[PDB]
Parts: structure tokens; C-alpha cells; sequence
């Protein structure tokens, strides 16, 4: 026979080692598979679908989690007030824990890419007004008022015509950004129409978003 | 002081069943187990079975598989044993003994 | 085209006629063991005292249209229990005295004999053995349905068995 | 199946002598053996368990020994309160088969 | 980074401990095959509905203290529907249709593979692959305590119908039965 | 020599493992095989041959098993009575335990396919009459009378001309059907002819019948 | 489903236990080769008349308690017609025409193959392949109890002449000798 | 290295097993054979006389 000597690493079991074992039943023929709609080749497909974040998170809303989905806007708010401000880190606990992206980022350590945030206006049809959506670059400071947040990345959202926009976060890394919603014009309502509206926030990952170094939690 | 009190003898028609129960006192019931021993005439001893009331799980002799049935009540701290299909040679003496601590070994005091 | 070939493939030449068995209502069954039962018949009488031959057997029953019943004929290679032209009689037709049930007897080559539409049946079987030159196989004829008839008719229905050896090499 | 018997059938030992009693087992338990004292009309109690350690209420006169399939119980000396019978115990496997029993007398 | 690490195959690829079996001074332990045994690997499979996967098993035997003894053990697989052994001397251990793996403690851990056992095209989580049986050979007890652990990998992963994850903690084993918020809280809306 | 390390699974014996052993006698020449008629390549050939079922199964027939083969039909039976009814599951104990198909299905767990049932009339030649052979689809109910069994799968069997028919069970699965025999016309007999006839039931598996997952009993 | 599982080859393919040999504190045990030893694998072969098959054998040695001891044993095959050994020191063990397999208890089970031994073209069930011999090496007794089990597979299955199965239970070993109904019963004909 | 697992039948000695052993003397050249009359290829030749 061909002479050989056992090298170090014999008689061991490695959990990440991919071997080829011996089938218990050599003559068993399994049921042939059929085409099943909704097939997923990679976890990137699950991260690209839009899901609802929680911007309304508060100690008072613990009893009624249904109000956590949306945040109110009313006629009482004046020009220049800050409606909502939240940091976006997919991994950390917060508004991003409810989305499917933040949950899939818990099984992984290093993730990076670009993100997207979508808003929806469920208010009355005859209501009109403008909303300032600003994003502070990572490492900056919180905008003090409306005029200091216009110098950075911003988009004007007017629900009198366009009901939704897409804010693209340029870059994120974990080895964060500041999304603030400012009041531009006061909420305009006619007679008989509701004086309080709700806005639902959605988010989805882009194609350049990558992940690695699997770690269980 | 550990004391186990049994019931009194009964007269059973062959073919009927019998209810045997003996209360336990002086210790904690559920942490330990229970056993049964049959003394056949004239002089012999045989191990009927045992019950450990944490599940409850039990084991019996191969011949008593289709006769002896055991159950326990932890509220009154008693142990019960049921025997069915009594025959002429089934007259014997039964004992109530407490076993070891989650163990059937360590011979009963 | 009722010829049944076994297992799908194929003064000495003449038709040997065995005895005619009387088959009544209370009967059970008969069986013959080839070649042994044929060794006393005709030219083979002095021949048997190696043989390679194929066997063509004919089973004919003569009965009127007023009777009813059904038989079963089959060829079982190496049939061992657990004999002259008279054959023998099975004492337990259910197990065929083999301990083997009668319901599965149709696995072997067979042809159904039904007194209604058919008065005759035949089975052509070749020689099957591990050694080409040597109780090869028995012939089992047993009724599935017993005979029933009104009083005044003939109580015995003759059953004849004729052996016609084909491709005989001695 | 596990099976064992004692030897001999019965003994007679007066007060103040040595009692040698043995019970042999077919297979080898290696560990556990117990002895029980059963008088007339009363229930047994534990005396010596695991062939070595003795239970409460038992004096130093009762001492066990033996290893493997050969075990023994040495009683030195005998007292007038020791009258009764002896049994043996095996924890090796279920079900448990007890001893045949041996009767004691006074010479 | 490439797409190979986030792929469906590498997400279920890493091995895990699906069982813990301990034999005191019984003799035989029957363990049913389940992937729902522990919290890990459970939440991951509820992300999907239909799943088609081959099963790879690992048999690791040891004592409570860790030392190895030259004792021969038997590892048998029981297909679905076959009767389970009631004892060590029973007939189920001599059955020819139940495969067996004879390994010792000095023998490094054996690896067996179970093909797809379901009559349908894929498993439905919202699943019985059969059960095992393990005993020490011989008609007598073995004076050694045996504590074994079974490792299970997943080969040829196929996935369908992605489902939303379950935020609430699990109650029972066979059913997804005081509501808890899926995210943390903060004192105000404008606070970071 | 070529260095190598032993992977897990060394020094084990698997019952389903197909290896190549060392012949004990290296120079022994076995007897060369010869052509033997009656060769069987697959167990499907044994299932396709017709065999006799037991429809007459009763507590009284235990003493005389010979009467179990066939079931009687007589002039006393009126129109609309149920002659015989039996479920067809090849595996379960019952009329299908006597056939060779039911016995081969005992060594296997999952079997499926289509079946066939054949009847034979051993009665007198001058007898005439009609017989209703009905099959209830799996999951239905037992037909109450003759008129409710005609709506399903049925065949008219008249032994005055055709002596046998083939009833094909469409589908069976094990992870059953109802075969009932109803009286259509009364048994017609002339003078001198027998007033009681017997019918033998045969059955055979089709080509689409498959089996797997071998389990001993 | 495919036709590979129901094929004649895969029906006899699975291994089984054809023997049980126990040596008390004798020294040698001679066991004749028979496939009729147990109920399983017996009923299966009576379905057919002529059968041609190679034989694969497995020698597994252990103690009653299961622990392994470094003791050397001898496994010898005796062809048909050869004389059987009458003792451990006899001449049959030094015979050159009787093959031997020297294995230890730590040595994993050896596998030997027996070709077709019959002078005819196929076996007739309605069959002696020879006998074995096993002893512990050395001129002195070995202070260890040896209990071994032999596994037997079947390679290159060939079948002829399908026969009806035997419904009645077996009586003796060499002959297929109170009749029992092959099926269950019911109270009426029209009942389900 | 190429991973492999020992199959059953390792560490055994079969009397009918034909192997290839290691020569004790690697450099020894045996005497070359010469033609010897009366050569027998098979035992059938002895039975035919």
C-alpha cells in the first residue's frame, strides 16, 4: 500500500469543518422538490423590503403599543419646532430594533452600506403644509434651529402634492447620523377637517449594504 | 422521627381489585421516592416496584407489568398501590418503605 | 389463444393419458408430482430405470351446462410437503399441506378453469433447475368454488390430465 | 436475569460466638449489599449497607466484608437480642431479587 | 465584502448542540429528533415557512468527569413509524431495518447523515424525522456513567416564504402562544 | 508519504454502509450461472400478478377457512340489498391481508399508486342477472341505498354475457375508498339449475404503484 | 418515487444479526453458517426458490459488560467438508488451507467476504456454506468473558421463481410443518 | 492532507490476503534464472501422465 504518516490534526472534530458523511439509508429516494413561489437566495432580499420603524417610542406609550407606530402633528406646533429626532444605527437598541433590518444585524458584527427612509402621510386630503427633513453627517452636532439644518443634506416635503419622499443615508459604518424632522410651515386645515394628522416612517436597506462575521445573541 | 402508617387488611374476591394506601410522615415526601416489597409464603421477599413523584416515573418487575399499578398523592403525603386480577396464590404481605434521595439505591432504612 | 406459457419463455412423442379423477361436492383436491408420477406410464415405464425435457400438460373437465364450479391449476417448482398414477389427496386444501395459504397460489403460472365458459385449460412449462441434468415441480388442481347441483343430475364430474412431453433430451 | 441465593439453609449459634453467613451472587455488583433483621410479626430494618457501613442503632458487633461476587457478614459476638433471619440485597439492575433467607437458633 | 457570508447556506451552516443525554449508574435513553430544543437555531428557522434541508449528526460520548473508558456503545436510528425499544434486551435492537453504528469511546466521534424524510416537498414549521436509541452492549450493566452530547449540522439549505420574526418570548414548545414592546424607550421624542 | 489526518467517523461500523471487503479465498472460481426461467428484476413484478382476497371474512368461517374464499349470492336476496362492502387499504389488517400485495406492503411504510379489482362468476351457465359495483371516493360516506351509489364511480356487471370486469381504483395514499357490491336485478335461475352461486374476488397492483421507506415487522 | 428502493438488491441489502456467541469463564465455540437462524431475513428468502448471493460477514467482539480488553482472538473459516476442531490445541487450527483473521478487541471489527460456495448454479431453500471456529490465542485460558455478535450482509442479489409467502408460523428449523386464518375477521359482511 | 476515515477491517491479518510487503534488502540482486527442462505450469500436467 501507499505509505503515509498522520499529520497533526487527526482525530479531532471542528464545528465549522464541512465534510462528507455516510448516508444512513443508501437506497432511500427523497420526494423530488417542486417550484415554490417566494424563494429567497440571500438574506439581502429580506433587508431590501420596507418596514415600519418606531419614532413615537415613549414611556407613556408602553400601555398602548399601537400609538407607537406613528407620531402626531397638530396645529398647535409653531414654525421652527423639532417634531422628531432619532439616530440611525441598525444594530443598537432603539427605533431601529423593530424593523427586520435591525433584527438581522443582531446576528452579525460588522455591517456597512447605505440606507433609505420613507415617510407616509395618512392625514386628510385637503390639508397642506411643508416639512423639513434634514440629515446631519456622522460626527457633527445636533442642529439648534431650522436655519442651521438647511446647510446640510435636506429635502423639502410638501404633502399638498407629493405624499412621500425617499431620504438616502449616504454611508454608515460600525467598527452615526442624525435624522431630524423640522416644521417649515404650520399645519393648514379647513373647517370640518381633522386638526391632527399622523405620519408613519418606513425604512429599507439598499443594494450596497453588506454584512459579515456572524455572532449569535 | 420517620413513621409510615399503613391501612388494615381486606377481604377481596378473586378477580376483583384492591386499594392499598399508606401515609408518610416525619420527612419531605416529594424529594424522595417510594418502593413496595411482597413477602410470599412461606419465607421469601420480592421487589414489587417503585415510584419517584417528580414526573412521575416508575419501574416494575417483569412479572408485575400487567398487574401492579402505582399512584401517589402529594397533598396528603401518601403513597398508593393498586393490584388487579387477584388469584389464590396472591395472598402475601406488603411493605411501605421510603427510598434514597432521587435514587433507588442506598438500601431503605 | 388461451395457451399459457410459464414465465414468458419456452416412439417417445405421443400423448400420455393419466387416470380420470372423480370430483364430487365433498372433495378437497389432488396433486401430481412430475416426473415421478409419469415414470410408470407407457414408454417411460422402462426408460426411467439423467433426463432433460419440457412438459406440456392438458387439464380437461367434461361437465354439462347445468352444473357450476371453478378449479385452479398451477405449476409450483420444487413443491415440498410438510406417488403412482393415483396421485394423492390434500387433507388441508387451505394451506395445501405446505403451510402456505391458498390465496397467494396464483403467483405461479396458472389458468382459471371455470365450468361456465371454458371446459379445458393447459399450461406449458419448461425445465427449471440449477443443474441442467438431474420432484421438479408439482401440479396443483384444487377447486376454489365447490360443486353444487340439483338432485337427479350426475354427481361425479370426471377430470382428465394428459401429458405431452415436448423437447425431450435423454 | 440477576439471581442469587444464600448458604446454608439455617444456622444455630448461641450467645457469645461468631456468626459467619454468606450470600453468593451469579453476576458481580462490585458495590452494594444490605442485610435485614426480620423477627416474627415485625418488619425488617436496615443494618449494614454497601457491605461496609452500618446503619443507626446497630452495635459494633455486626461487621460486613467481601468483594466481587463473594460477600460475608461477621457477627462477633452474638447476643440474645439478635434472634431472627437475614436477607441480602442487590442494586446492580432492576428488578431487584432479594435473598432466600436463613434462620438462626441457639445451641 | 462579498455576498458569500450573508448567503442562506452559510447562515445555517455552523454546528450547534441540539441535545444533552445523561445515563446514571437506566441503561438506555430514547431521544426524539427536534430542532426546536433550544432557543438558538429556533428563532432563525421561524424566519421562513418552507425549508428543505439534509441533516448531519455527530455522536460524542464521554463521562461526567471527562475521562474516556474502553466501552463499546450502540447508536441506532429509528425511522418514523417504527416501534421504539422498551428495554435493552428487547427485539427492536436486533431489527434489520434499523441501521446501527458501533463505536467506542476511544473511537473518535462518528458522523451520520439523514436524508429528507418528509413525504411532502418541504418541511412546515408553522416535522418529525424519527427518534434515536442508545444503549451499552451486553446483557449486563456497565459500571461507568455515560454522558453524551449530539451535534447537528445542516447541509443543502433551501428556503421559501420569508416570515416576520417573533419579538415576544416563547411560551410552550408546540404552540407560539402581558405584551412586550419590541424596542426600547426614551423620555421624550426629540432626545438622542 | 502523502500526509493525511483522520476525519470524524473513523473506526465505526454502519449497517447501511456498502463497502468492499477482502475475499477469504482469492483463487476460488464459483460455478458459472446459467439462464433460469422465472427471473424477477424488481418486487413490482410480484405485486402486479392477480391474487384472491377474502371478502367472506366472518367469525363463523374460522372453523372452515375454505368458505372464506368466496361469498354467496342467492335467490332470497331482493333488489337494493348490499351484498358486500369492504375498505381497501393494502397495509391494514383485513380482506387485503391475504393477498401478496398486502403482505409486501407490510415491509414498507409509505406506499401509493393505483389498484385493480377483478371478480369471477363460477355459477351456472344459464343463470342471468345484473350486479352493481360502486366505489366511493376517499373521504366520503357509505351509500345508504342503490340510488345514491350510482352518482359516483360505478360499473354494471351482467354475468349473462360478460363474466368478469376490471375496477380500477384511481388513487390511494398512506401518510380510504369504499368498494360496495349492490344488487341490481334478482338472481334468475331456471328449473334444475343451482339456486346459489359464488363469486371470487381478485386484485392486482398497477404500474404506477410505488413503495419506499423499508421497515421490518 | 423511483424504482431503486423496491429493487431486489436493496431489499436484502440491510445488515442483520445472524448469531450470538457467548464464552463463559469452554474457550472455543463452533458456529455453523445458517440464514434460517432468526425469524427476520427468513420469511423474506422463502418468497423465492433459487437465490445466488455473495456473503459478507462482520466480527464484533466485546465483553458482557461492554468494556474492551487488549486480548488477541482468532477468527477462522472452515470450508465445507473440512474437519471441525475438537479443542484449542488441536491440529485444525494450524491447518494451512483454513484461512484465519487475527484481530484484537481494540482493533475495529474486521470484515470478510465469502464467495458462492455451492456446486450448483444457485441455492435451494426448499445450503451449508461451512462453519466457523473462534478461540483465544495461547495455551492458557484467558481470564476475560468474551461475548461476540456476528453481522451478515448480502451482496449481488439474484432471484428466481417467486413463491407464495408462508402465513402459518414456523414449527421446526429444517421442515415447513391447528390452522390459522391469514387475515382478521368481522361480525358481518356489510360492516366497515 | 486528504481527509479519510478508517473503514471496518483495519488492523487485521488475513491468511488468504495477497499484499505487497517491504523487501528486507533493497539493493540485493538475486541470481538470474536459467532455462530448466521439465517445467510445469499447472498441476493438470501431472495428472495427465
Amino acid at each position: 500500500g501507499i505509505p503515509t504518516e498522520l499529520k497533526p490534526g487527526t482525530n479531532q472534530f471542528l464545528t465549522t469543518d464541512d465534510g462528507v458523511s455516510a448516508p444512513i439509508l443508501p437506497g432511500f429516494h427523497p420526494t423530488p422538490p417542486i417550484h415554490i413561489p417566494g424563494e429567497v437566495r440571500n438574506l439581502l432580499e429580506i433587508c431590501r423590503v420596507e418596514t415600519i420603524l418606531e419614532v413615537n417610542n415613549l414611556k407613556t406609550n408602553e400601555t398602548t403599543p399601537m400609538q407607537r407606530l406613528c407620531f402626531p402633528v397638530s396645529v398647535q406646533s409653531k414654525t421652527g419646532e423639532l417634531c422628531a429626532a432619532f439616530r440611525a444605527d441598525p444594530g443598537r437598541d432603539g427605533p431601529w430594533q423593530s424593523t427586520i433590518l435591525g433584527q438581522l444585524c443582531r446576528y452579525y458584527t460588522q455591517w456597512s452600506g447605505s440606507l433609505e427612509v420613507t415617510f407616509m402621510f395618512a392625514g386628510s386630503f385637503m390639508a397642506t403644509g411643508k416639512m423639513l427633513i434634514a440629515y446631519t453627517p456622522p460626527g457633527g452636532s445636533v442642529p439648534a434651529d431650522r436655519i442651521t439644518a438647511m446647510l446640510g443634506t435636506h429635502v423639502i416635503w410638501d404633502f399638498g402634492l407629493q405624499s412621500s419622499v425617499t431620504l438616502v443615508v449616504p454611508w454608515i459604518s460600525n467598527t452615526t447620523g442624525i435624522i431630524t424632522i423640522w416644521y417649515q410651515t404650520n399645519y393648514v386645515v379647513p373647517i370640518g377637517a381633522p386638526t391632527t394628522a399622523y405620519i408613519v416612517a418606513l425604512a429599507a436597506a439598499q443594494d450596497n449594504f453588506t454584512m459579515k462575521l456572524c455572532k449569535d445573541t | 422521627e420517620v413513621q409510615l402508617q399503613q391501612s388494615g387488611p381486606e377481604l377481596v374476591k378473586p378477580g376483583a381489585s384492591v386499594k392499598m394506601s399508606c401515609k408518610t410522615s416525619g420527612y419531605t415526601f416529594t424529594e424522595n421516592t417510594m418502593h413496595w416489597v411482597r413477602q410470599s409464603h412461606g419465607k421469601s421477599l420480592e421487589w414489587i416496584g417503585g415510584i419517584y413523584p417528580k414526573n412521575d416515573d416508575t419501574k416494575y418487575n417483569q412479572k408485575f407489568k400487567g398487574k401492579a399499578t402505582l399512584t401517589v398523592d402529594k397533598s396528603s403525603s401518601t403513597a398508593c398501590m393498586e393490584l388487579r386480577s387477584l388469584t389464590s396464590e396472591d395472598s402475601a404481605v406488603y411493605y411501605c418503605a421510603r427510598g434514597d434521595y432521587e435514587n433507588y439505591f442506598y438500601a431503605m432504612d | 389463444a388461451n395457451i399459457v406459457i410459464a414465465y414468458g419463455e419456452w416412439s417417445v412423442n405421443r400423448f400420455f393419458t393419466l387416470d380420470t379423477k372423480s370430483w364430487a361436492k365433498d372433495s378437497k383436491g389432488w396433486y401430481w408430482k412430475f416426473p415421478d408420477v409419469l415414470t410408470e406410464v407407457g414408454v417411460f415405464g422402462q426408460n426411467a430405470q439423467l433426463y432433460r425435457s419440457g412438459f406440456c400438460v392438458h387439464v380437461q373437465c367434461n361437465a354439462s351446462k347445468f352444473h357450476q364450479g371453478a378449479l385452479l391449476v398451477a405449476v409450483l417448482p420444487e413443491y415440498v410437503l410438510g406417488p403412482g398414477q393415483v396421485g394423492a389427496v390434500l387433507t388441508h386444501p387451505y394451506v395445501l399441506d405446505a403451510g402456505i395459504p391458498l390465496s397467494q397460489l396464483t403467483v405461479c403460472p396458472h389458468q382459471w378453469i371455470n365450468l361456465r365458459t371454458n371446459n379445458c385449460a393447459t399450461i406449458i412449462v419448461p425445465y427449471m433447475n440449477t443443474v441442467p441434468f438431474d420432484c421438479n415441480f408439482g401440479l396443483l388442481v384444487i377447486p376454489v368454488v365447490p360443486l353444487d347441483f340439483n338432485a337427479g343430475a350426475t354427481s361425479e364430474i370426471p377430470i382428465t390430465v394428459t401429458i405431452a412431453p415436448m423437447c425431450a433430451e435423454f | 436475569d440477576i439471581q442469587m441465593t444464600q448458604s446454608p439453609a439455617s444456622l444455630s449459634v448461641s450467645v457469645g460466638e461468631t456468626v459467619t453467613i454468606t450470600c453468593r451472587a451469579s453476576e458481580n455488583i462490585y458495590s452494594n449489599l444490605a442485610w435485614y433483621q426480620q423477627k416474627q410479626g415485625k418488619s425488617p430494618q436496615l443494618l449494614v449497607y454497601a457491605a461496609t457501613n452500618l446503619a443507626d442503632g446497630v452495635p459494633s458487633r455486626f461487621s460486613g466484608s467481601g468483594s466481587g461476587t463473594q460477600y460475608s457478614l461477621k457477627i462477633n459476638s452474638l447476643q440474645s437480642e439478635d434472634f431472627g433471619t437475614y436477607y441480602c440485597q442487590q442494586f446492580w439492575d432492576t428488578p431487584f431479587t432479594f435473598g432466600s433467607g436463613t434462620k438462626l437458633a441457639i445451641k | 465584502h462579498s455576498t458569500q457570508e450573508t448567503a442562506i447556506g452559510n447562515f445555517f451552516s455552523r454546528a450547534g448542540l441540539v441535545s444533552i443525554i445523561t445515563m446514571p449508574t437506566d441503561g438506555y435513553a430514547n431521544w426524539d429528533i427536534d430542532l426546536m430544543g433550544y432557543a438558538q437555531l429556533r428563532r432563525k428557522c421561524e424566519l421562513f415557512t418552507y425549508m428543505r434541508f439534509d441533516a448531519e449528526f455527530t455522536f460524542v460520548v464521554a463521562k461526567p468527569n471527562g475521562e474516556l473508558v474502553p466501552q463499546l456503545l450502540q447508536y441506532m436510528y429509528v425511522p418514523p413509524g417504527a416501534p421504539k425499544p422498551t428495554s435493552r434486551d428487547s427485539f427492536a435492537w436486533q431489527t434489520a431495518t434499523n441501521p446501527s453504528v458501533f463505536v467506542k469511546m476511544t473511537d473518535p466521534p462518528a458522523q451520520v447523515s439523514v436524508p429528507f424524510m418528509s413525504p411532502a416537498s418541504a418541511y412546515q414549521w408553522f416535522n418529525m424525522m424519527g427518534t434515536f436509541s442508545i444503549r451499552t452492549v451486553g446483557t449486563k450493566k456497565s459500571p461507568h456513567s455515560i454522558t453524551l452530547r449530539v451535534y447537528m449540522r445542516i447541509k443543502h439549505v433551501r428556503a421559501w416564504i420569508p416570515r416576520p420574526l417573533r419579538n415576544q418570548p416563547y411560551l410552550f414548545k408546540t404552540n407560539p402562544n402581558d405584551i412586550k414592546c419590541t424596542s426600547t424607550s426614551r423620555d421624550k421624542i426629540t432626545t438622542l
